[PDB]
């Protein structure tokens, strides 16, 4: 009923660009940690038995 | 640095193996005492006149 039109301010636009840089760094960091953890599991632990 | 962390963790797992055990076998063993004198129970009873 009271839908508000979206206004794209210059300050808001620059904020998104900063987030894209931080999102990109976060994804790259996560990918390295996953690769490290996958290498660690294979070398250290074998299979479980009952 | 990440590989140094990973290799060290694997080395710790390899060092968790057990070599052997050691214990002392003593059950059933007792100490012995030494008796100095033989317990004789003999007494000589004689009359006053020696009869």
């Amino acid at each position: 009923f009271a839908l508000a039109q979206i206004n794209a301010d210059d300050e808001f636009i620059g904020a998104i660009d900063k987030e894209s840089a931080e999102y990109l760094d976060e994804y790259a960091t996560l990918a390295r940690d996953i690769s490290n953890s996958l290498t660690l599991v294979k070398a250290a632990f074998g299979p479980l038995e009952r | 640095e990440d590989m140094a962390k990973i290799y060290g963790a694997v080395a710790a797992v390899s060092k968790n193996v057990n070599s052997s055990v050691t214990y002392e076998v003593k059950r059933g063993t007792h100490e012995l005492i030494k008796v100095p004198t033989i317990p004789h129970n003999l007494v000589l009873i004689q009359s006053d006149n020696g009869k």
